[PDB]
């Protein structure tokens, strides 16, 4: 029963064959963490949120743009951004040329992607596209508007956590 | 690693 785990993705929430953390509560289906797994691990397993710290990223970057995406992912804020918006939804992608969303951002963490990151710059420029969406396509005083807002002050905190050495332009 | 098996939302 693992009680001492929760019952529900951290990720997308919902139930259904979970892999737990051995250093948080947290859960996650296999496709749900980042980066994703395959199948089930042997022996013992940490969550990225919960481990210590040439194509693609260098591995510093990995581990850390992994961590601070994951760390968006598992926000419940972040629940209107993990997809793109429905194609059917009125005005969007009339108004929204650029869309991003969390999907895309993880896909793109792997360097096997033929748009995959080779910088935390460019991680972090694609986030602050979601915000920017999100800000110009929804009234401020909207629901959707405020968890944007909010969740980009907790993107900036993580930022400055996880790469303190460095300051991402505007 | 540990597994738990919960019900799907529906
Ligand atoms: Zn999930
Ligand atoms: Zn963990």
């Amino acid at each position: 029963p693992h009680m001492e785990n929760e019952d529900f993705c951290a990720v997308c929430l919902n139930g259904g064959e979970l892999l737990c953390c051995d250093r948080c509560p947290k859960v996650f289906h296999l496709s749900c963490h980042v980066p994703a797994l395959t199948s089930f691990p042997g022996g013992e397993w940490v969550c990225t949120l919960c481990r210590s710290l040439s194509p693609g990223l260098s591995m510093y970057d990995q581990k850390k743009c992994e961590k601070l995406v994951l760390s968006l992912c598992c926000n419940n804020l972040s629940l209107p951004f993990h997809e793109p918006v429905s194609p059917l939804a009125r005005h969007y992608y009339q108004i929204i040329k650029r869309p991003m969303d969390l999907s895309t951002i993880r896909r793109k963490l792997q360097k096997k992607d033929p748009a995959h990151y080779t910088t935390p710059e460019e991680v972090v420029s694609d986030v602050r596209l979601m915000f920017w969406n999100c800000a110009k396509f929804n009234y401020p005083d909207s629901e959707v508007a405020e968890a944007g807002r909010s969740l980009e002050n907790f993107f900036e905190g993580w930022l400055k956590e996880i790469y303190p050495e460095k300051r991402f332009a505007q | 690693a540990r597994t738990k098996q919960t019900a799907r939302k529906s």
